[PDB]
């Protein structure tokens, strides 16, 4: 249950400090604060989690902004989960598009409960062998980050698991899929990127 | 228009749907509603949030079905509030389904309506359902130590990141020379 890694966006230190605090001090897992410019929590390779208040979700003026954020996340992540947390009616359409897109949705009463939810999501993904464990350190990171549609954790375990960025560039789609920890079609997309000729 | 369980004839749910959706009442079926031949709804009452097994085995049955995609809807009220976190741990995390809290069954009416509207309407009607060369220049620009001007000149001699990766210090000397040429080969090697 404990030891499992989890990535947290810097903006969450002001937004959800009790969540991060409950993750680290109660459930005792290795949390790492990172610069994930477009998302809250990376809970495994492949899965991102997004927390939003019930007020925010009901205020359907960020209805379209939220949808566009999910779209940006869809490009980088195989599985997407959103936690609607209670704060300290016409939006049923928002929920149905999410469900219809295969996006998992959780409901929380407080930041403490949200931490329990994130802990539990971590274990499920650990049991599925898509667990996140890696060094999370080396500065060839930025080069991998410049590739479109590549999550921070993908780029991370591209630095690790590949001996050279040279050998990464000459790897067959089968081994980039496995070593970069990405999908079968995703491996083809970055392959067409590295192998694109002018 | 959508298939329902006989359990629901003449109820508040059915009364509020009757106008916007037509209902076919079938006997004995495991879900409470069928949206399609690959998707269905399981309804959970405030009443059977009493640590009882009145819903649990139904949800598991649906999980066993190879194609059927179940989505659970539950009455969340002051009394059932305490039991919700366990339902959600079981349904969404253990079973991998969708759970939808709902105050009244009058709220479930509006929800199921919009849930049908979502399902019946064409694919990619919801927003959540292409190589860029500028990005490639940005990516090469990330290799030390090349900026906005050296980047395109390298890609000219070596049309891809692949060809750039297995490029000899000699060939790199020609286009950029000295330290910069060795700085690109050092980046790729080890």
């Amino acid at each position: 249950g404990k030891g499992t890694c989890i990535l947290v966006g810097g903006h969450e230190i002001t937004s959800g400090l009790e969540v991060i605090s409950s993750l680290r001090a109660i459930h005792g897992l290795q949390v790492e604060v990172c610069p994930l410019n477009g998302c809250d929590y990376i809970v495994s390779n492949r899965m991102v989690v997004e927390r939003r208040s019930q007020s925010e979700m009901l205020n359907s003026v960020n209805k379209n902004k939220f949808i566009e954020q999910i779209q940006h996340l869809q490009s980088m992540f195989e599985r997407i989960c959103v936690i609607v947390e209670k704060d300290r009616k016409s939006y049923d359409s928002l929920l149905t598009t999410l469900i219809g897109a295969g996006i998992r949705i959780l409901f929380s009463s407080c930041q403490e409960e949200t931490a329990d939810l994130l802990k539990e999501l971590s274990l499920v993904e650990q049991r599925k062998n898509v667990g996140i464990h890696v060094p999370t350190v080396s500065e060839a990171l930025q080069f991998y980050l410049s590739i479109p549609n590549i999550s921070y954790i993908t780029a991370l375990n591209m630095c690790h698991q590949f001996s050279s960025v040279k050998r990464m560039a000459n790897s067959s789609l089968q081994e980039i899929s496995m070593y970069a920890q990405v999908t079968h079609q995703k491996a083809e997309e970055i392959y067409r990127y590295i192998h694109y000729v002018f | 228009h959508i298939v329902a369980n006989e359990k629901w004839r003449g109820s508040q749910l059915a009364q509020e749907m009757q106008g916007k959706i037509k209902l076919i009442f079938e006997d004995g079926l495991t879900p409470d509603f069928y949206l399609s031949n690959r998707c269905c709804i399981l309804y959970v009452t405030e009443a059977d949030l009493v640590a009882g097994n009145g819903y649990r085995k139904r949800l598991v049955r649906v999980r066993n079905s190879n194609n059927l995609k179940g989505i659970v809807v539950v009455e969340k009220t002051r009394m059932s509030e305490q039991y919700f976190p366990a339902l959600q741990k079981f349904t969404v995390l253990d079973l991998g389904m969708v759970l939808l809290p709902v105050a009244s069954q009058m709220e479930a009416s509006c929800l199921v309506i919009q849930l049908v509207q979502e399902q019946t309407k064409e694919p990619s009607k919801n927003p959540l359902l292409l190589l860029s060369e500028p990005s490639l220049l940005r990516t090469v620009q990330q290799i030390p130590g090349v900026g906005k001007v050296k980047a395109p000149l390298l890609l000219q001699k070596f049309p891809s990141i692949q060809q750039l990766s297995n490029a000899s210090i000699g060939e790199l000397e020609q286009v950029v020379g000295q330290a910069v040429a060795q700085q690109i080969h050092a980046f790729f090697t080890q």
